[PDB]
């Protein structure tokens, strides 16, 4: 076997911020050079930039470099763009006469740091027509916040909920450097139709922020 | 030159996977391929390589249940792995890595989903835009695709003349064993009495498309 150990793990950079990732391979990479970078972009299938420790691909941005040598390796990025969100790999071959195998990195994450951003919250009842399926979705939308992390907390006639919730967060917008969540609560119709006051509640630094309706106005 | 993964699909729980990778513009035995795979919300994972003189090396987390072989005749690698955990449901890639040759290629990849459930169209609900979901002269709506399988759904705004402020969610796995996700989108609050919303559903697995018109209130 062969692995790669990445460093860091996830990160965040000003745009124009200079970016340093580094990889350690469990064992020496073929002829000394067999490291590849990979790139992720969200929604894509993974993307080759760098090969043999330092050559860049033909069509990769010219911000992007590798170096390195035996078992430590480094990804540049020189001047970090929003499009670099991504998650990067370092790809490591280990070759022998008997021996041959690969290993990707942990990853590492990468996004651009801005100025924090309130969520603007909504929230939406289940439609009548859900409810005559016997089960009612109660949507909290946390629309263009950063930085990513937030608290969705459920009330339902003041009670916390706990158990019956999803969520789910878009990518990092390529325009503005926001994310968005979604909070989902599940409910049966009969559990649903015995209360009436729904909240979801968020939370980002010093500032919670409820929306809330009440059933059937 | 095109690698294209084939055999691709649902498998229970226990069963195996039988996944073809085949060459087009070259032989298949003129390089050595691999087999990656990425679970959800997971990293890139190397599962085994064949060498172009045909002798197969597994990583060792994959060795015990996996086999990879080459058909000549056919121009393809082959990839068969047993006892097919939750944890193998993954888009499925064979690819030459290229970590030290220029000559790097990868095909489209395959999702292999590995559950007891069946495949199921969605059932979309409207997230209908109110008094409460308008705050100033933005209003949000959307539509809760809920109850699919397997993945994926895409999903698009009035035939995709709408996409600025539109955020699609990653689906989430319900208890159920089918997924579900949201699609918002925020829009002027004086467009609501006149415009129309309808967010296009396309459900590939089971031929399914939903055209589901959002209306306010």
């Amino acid at each position: 076997d062969i692995q790669m150990t990445q460093s860091p793990s996830s990160l965040s950079a000003s745009v124009g911020d200079r970016v340093t990732i580094t990889c350690r391979a469990s064992q020496s990479v073929w002829r000394n050079k067999f490291v590849a970078w990979y790139q992720q972009k969200p929604g894509k299938a993974p993307k080759r930039l760098i090969y043999a420790i330092a050559s860049l691909y033909s069509g990769v941005p010219s911000r992007f470099s590798g170096s390195g040598s035996g078992t430590d390796f480094t990804l540049t990025i020189s001047s970090l763009q929003p499009e670099d969100f991504a998650t990067y790999y370092c790809v490591g071959h280990y070759g022998s006469e008997n021996d041959a195998y690969y290993a990707f990195g942990q990853g590492t994450k990468v996004e651009i740091k801005r100025t924090v951003a309130a969520p603007s919250v909504f929230i939406f009842p289940p439609s009548d027509e859900q409810l005559k399926s016997g089960t009612a979705s109660v949507v909290c939308l946390l629309n263009n916040f950063y930085p990513r992390e937030a608290k969705v907390s459920w009330y339902v006639d003041n009670a916390l909920q706990s158990g019956n919730s999803q969520e789910s967060v878009t990518e990092q917008d390529s325009k503005d450097s926001t994310y968005s969540l979604s909070s989902t609560l599940t409910l049966s119709k009969a559990d649903y139709e015995k209360h009436k006051v729904y909240a979801c509640e968020v939370t980002q630094g010093t500032t919670s922020v409820t929306k809330s309706f009440n059933r059937g106005e | 030159v095109q690698l294209v993964e084939s055999g691709g699909g649902l498998v229970q729980p226990g069963g195996s996977l039988r996944l073809s990778c085949t060459a087009s513009g070259f032989s298949i035995d003129s390089y050595g391929f691999s087999w990656v795979r990425q679970a959800p919300g997971k990293g890139l994972e190397h599962i085994g390589y064949l060498t172009a003189g045909g002798r197969a090396f597994y990583a060792s987390w994959a060795k015990s249940r996996s086999t990879i072989t080459r058909n000549t005749n056919e121009n393809t690698v082959t990839l068969k792995m047993n006892s097919l955990r939750a944890e193998d449901t993954a888009v499925y890639y064979c690819a030459k890595l290229g970590t030290g040759s220029r000559f790097a290629i990868w095909g489209q990849g395959t999702l292999v989903t590995v559950s007891s459930a069946s495949t199921k169209g969605p059932s979309v609900f409207p997230l209908a835009p109110s008094s409460k979901s308008t705050s100033g002269g933005t209003a949000a709506l959307g539509c809760l695709v809920k109850d699919y399988f397997p993945e994926p759904v895409t999903v698009s705004w009035n035939s995709g003349a709408l996409t600025s402020g539109v955020h699609t969610f990653p689906a989430v796995l319900q208890s159920s064993g089918l997924y579900s996700l949201s699609s918002v989108v925020t829009v002027p609050s004086s467009s609501l009495g006149t415009q129309t919303y309808i967010c296009n559903v396309n459900h590939k697995p089971s031929n399914t498309k939903v055209d589901k018109k959002v209306e306010p209130k």
